[PDB]
């Protein structure tokens, strides 16, 4: 629309995988039918240089949550998916008091049904979230499948998330050697590569 | 005169504070201060600092080299967001954070060009996701000073170049 | 009852859709937002920046990456002499790569516009000597001496008088190219007591038409960790 | 909403799992299809220190009715869910006259369903529920399988209710000892524990 | 028909949504509502009513319970001497764990305000002497005497002129924390016949600024039966 | 198409409700109602009695 | 005086009953009486309180004790929605209900500190679900004293020190 593809609402504005956890019938993955998952945007592989590029931020998100077997089959199977705020205990078995507190969301949902999707608001304490400090919790997704005993099928659930609502404050230039952390800016010194790439010389094409 | 991201200090010690003189050399690599960690510990800022549990406050930075007509060279002086003899760059290629020094005048930068001018001027405001924040356990920005272009001179002059920071606080608050 | 019929894209997740979905915390209330200098709400603002174009990308060791930002001028050269080259492709892998604008080009896959060019001399105040910088369009090759170059989009730049010179180049387009190169008019004039070698600095930005379209999160080569 | 949060709408808001009946295949639980749960709001453990902070409370319900195998598997059955107002008999067998007695209101639906969902009135002779009496029905809901011979898979059926249109007059002190019964305010008096936790000096922090 | 598409939030049941179901008795009535006193519709307004602070937290035994709504005032003490101390944290564990505001603060999970205590000395008629009521800010540490704790904020309470002193503590917020401390000015005068040993009762509320938000019903001590 | 939801109580018969179903005799015309003496439309009516 | 809950008797045996004397000690834990189970007995409100069928009344207290200046010690007298001698309390740190003291400030109350006053008033309205009630079969509030801080004196002086309740009925009905 004559330059509404550069905004900011554009360049942040797709639903991408961040977040996959497996329930295996067999194994020690999980070996019982529950699994915790943080919050964190950087699963999606190509979103922490792009947040980077500033230093402060806004938003909402959306989740949404498809669900199958390994082969991709479809069972009648029924999960739970709470979400834990900030500041709340997370469950330690899946006998836990704590996925029948009120304060804790749910959505119950089969598995032969289109996918379930909520929406979680800005959590901070502050006014942004800030992705350096010289001196960020949004909650946790837990997912269990709904039942006394063990299910009888494998299951394997992928997690989407779409940004919303964004607004951004003072830019920095963008990431320039690869990464070794997580909210950590180090760096392999013994092996410093260029921006881009080389020539011969200053007088050839 | 530079004043960053278009807006002055405003509210929500008045004296300059001369820090020292650094030596610019053939083989210098760069120089960093980290504000408000530079001033807590001289003067009547220095007391208030440290006594006190809430700070607020803005800034304006003169940066100053005085040399020969045969001498040759360019700094770049710039300020991002997040002692007082200041470090050492080790990496100035990658700012020693992973990140171009090509790419540092998107920030309120200045050039100094010993063939045009000596001075350089950037006001700063205050700049946080919070109202007030703790000046000891916080460190709102730091100023760089970068050689890009390489000093030079003919042998029998004057081999070091002084570079005197000077700056002064601007609307400040304590609580 | 209403009457309705479920058209066949019912039970389907499209990942680019817009809708609105349940809130799951009803009446909760989040921290007002305050005034935080420098909101950027378009990347348009930030393609207009000048950024340093390192037109000098020959060494690749570590203890020399810094001589890849600035190139040089010298006494020992004489005139008509050539001195850089570097063509107009802000999208492409080259001089451009470490510039902003060309950053931001490689999330996204068409683009059009006009740039602009600064050449920063860095010498002494005693030093004198002229230069020419060319443009030729797309299409035509590198001229082959100082002369042709002449008959031909150009200026002339005076180390004396001026220290900076700024270069617009037109409609660069389409995701050959146009070509940009410096010669030597005179020589390097210098007094006894002055150095020899000088050397030059290229800043590169874009216009107010530069516009980019058709967004792809192109697979970079900085990976996490 | 600028302290929407602190008001007694919001205070009893979430719907919280009381209630939670078997219905097994083999075995001494509930030997025939049939159960009784008699409506209580106190079945949420957090729920009973909640209401009494005050004397009065005026409010409506909201029940929703999830059920699956213990496992967790959607089979295709068909169940009944009435509701006996107070004052009204109750089943005694499955080939009772009152489960079609029409003054009683049922809900048909099949088990690969959305969860059915009813509101439940306010129901009580005076002008307010009382939880202290010096000197409170609301129904019962009777859960039967479709049929005339016995189900062929063992269900679990769970109820969650969230109140509404709430009000409340003259505030109480909150519940300081360990509860011993029900709407009865007993406690240990061989043990009387501190309202919190003490230390050794009142001049040490 | 009308055509529609059912988008991927369908068949589910989100645990704290707000619709409208269906009624199963329609078209019956409901007792009409009477005029009852004392109607509560907001809990913050009881926040702002005094409670007893259990400053005197040390006693454990059933038959010594009541000891710890009461905190002594002697004879034999001297001068500039430390009579008590507590921090300024209502959701902690403590002192404030008596209190309505610090049990209603259990509830959730972030606040902030202003509060306000008030001591009362219960001695006899003839009594006279004077005390020291210092607030010390987030950060600094207990004052090491009399004479650090006057050079702050304070104030001095006389026990023959008035029975009740009020302290307003400024902002605490976020879910480290001040310091309230009684020191002695003067010794305790006394005259023939009467004890030679009194009590004081401290109590505490919140100002009209004062905000909860982020509601947690958090696993109580208190089970059921 | 229009984008609907489908919430928790949907695919269920509940026996006190009350709605409009589909009248499988459209076109038809039933008996006009003559006025007939003793009409009741409340049983508080004959409570009185 | 305190009037409770900001609202005063209404219409939908008018004297004073002076109760009796307690007595309080340095042992004494409090004592608790329940209305209107506490006039039922003496005087025409105590015919008439058995012998109607349906009862709506608010009432007036009055708390006084009586002490030298050599005395020391506080009472808090409060009133709690849901014979006439009293009863003693037992456990009074939980109330004998498992409800805590330090929290009974949020009923209709009023202190009594022998160094500042002697004298307590409360005005209690009628509460109910109903608009009337049995006065044989359900007590609406009881009335609470206890002694926070303990009665002291030295010796020589008057060891047991009056308590007296007077109190007067207010918009009573009878039907």
């Amino acid at each position: 629309h004559s330059t509404a593809e550069t905004t900011l609402d554009s360049f942040f504005s797709r639903a991408g995988l961040v977040g996959e956890i497996d329930l295996p019938l067999k194994g020690t993955t999980n070996p019982n039918g529950y699994a915790n998952w943080d919050i964190d945007i950087t699963g999606y592989a190509q979103m922490r240089r792009k947040v980077e590029l500033f230093t402060y931020m806004r938003f909402d998100a959306e989740f949404t949550f498809v669900a199958c077997t390994p082969t991709g089959e479809v069972v009648p199977q029924l999960l739970q998916y709470m979400f834990v705020p900030p500041g709340a205990p997370k469950p330690d078995s899946r006998e836990s008091l704590a996925w029948q507190t009120a304060t804790n969301p749910s959505v119950f949902v089969k598995l032969s049904d289109p996918p379930a999707q909520v929406s979680v608001p800005f959590m901070s304490p502050a006014s942004a979230y800030q992705w350096f400090y010289d001196g960020n919790m949004m909650g946790t997704f837990s997912v269990r499948t709904v039942g006394t005993s063990k299910s009888k099928y494998p299951l394997v659930v992928r997690i989407y998330m779409r940004m919303k609502h964004v607004r951004a404050w003072i830019p920095r230039p963008m990431r320039n050697q690869n990464y070794l952390f997580k909210a950590n800016p180090n760096y392999a010194g013994n092996s410093i590569k260029p921006t881009g790439t080389s020539r011969t010389a200053i007088t050839t094409l | 005169i530079i004043v960053g991201y278009g807006e002055w200090p405003s509210y929500c010690v008045n004296r300059f504070y001369t820090l020292d003189t650094k030596l610019w050399e053939k083989s210098s690599k760069g120089w960093y201060w980290k504000f408000p960690d530079v001033l807590t510990e001289t003067g009547v800022f220095g007391q208030n600092a440290q006594f006190h549990y809430l700070y607020r406050s803005g800034f304006c930075i003169h940066v100053q080299c005085n040399a020969s007509k045969f001498h040759q060279g360019a700094l770049l002086v710039a300020v991002l967001p997040e002692g007082a003899d200041g470090f050492e760059l080790q990496h100035p290629y990658v700012l020693d954070a992973g990140i171009p020094i090509s790419q540092l005048t998107v920030c309120p930068h200045q050039w100094i060009n010993l063939r045009t001018n000596n001075c350089a001027t950037i006001i700063v405001p205050y700049i946080n996701a919070l109202p007030f924040d703790s000046a000891l356990n916080h460190c709102n920005f730091g100023l760089l000073v970068v050689p890009i272009s390489p000093l030079d001179y003919d042998q029998g002059a004057t081999p070091v170049i002084p570079i005197t920071i000077t700056l002064a606080p601007m609307c400040s608050e304590f609580a | 009852g209403f009457p309705t019929e479920l058209k066949p894209g019912t039970n389907q997740f499209l990942t680019t859709d817009d809708g609105v979905s349940a809130p799951i915390l009803p009446n909760f209330h989040p921290t007002p937002c305050i005034h935080i200098p420098g909101e950027v709400r378009n990347l348009l603002e930030l393609c207009q920046v000048e950024t340093i174009l390192e037109v000098n990308n020959v060494p690749t060791n570590a203890t020399s990456l810094m001589e890849r930002l600035r190139f040089p001028v010298s006494a020992q050269a004489g005139k008509g002499e050539l001195c850089a080259v570097f063509r107009a492709d802000p999208g492409r892998n080259g001089p451009w790569q470490s510039t902003l604008l060309g950053q931001l080009c490689g999330y996204y896959t068409q683009w059009s516009g006009s740039l602009e060019v600064t050449f920063m001399f860095t010498g002494s105040f005693m030093a004198t000597g002229k230069m020419l910088i060319a443009y030729t369009p797309p299409g035509g090759p590198l001229p082959k001496d100082r002369a042709t170059a002449m008959l031909g989009t150009h200026v002339i730049w005076d180390f004396g008088l001026q220290s900076s010179v700024t270069l617009v180049i037109p409609w660069i387009s389409n995701t050959t190219t146009g070509l940009v190169s410096i010669w030597y008019q005179t020589n390097y004039v210098v007094p006894i007591g002055a150095p020899n070698t000088a050397y030059i600095i290229a800043l590169a930005a874009a216009q107010k038409n530069f516009t980019m379209k058709l967004c792809k999160d192109a697979s970079d080569i900085l990976q996490t960790g």
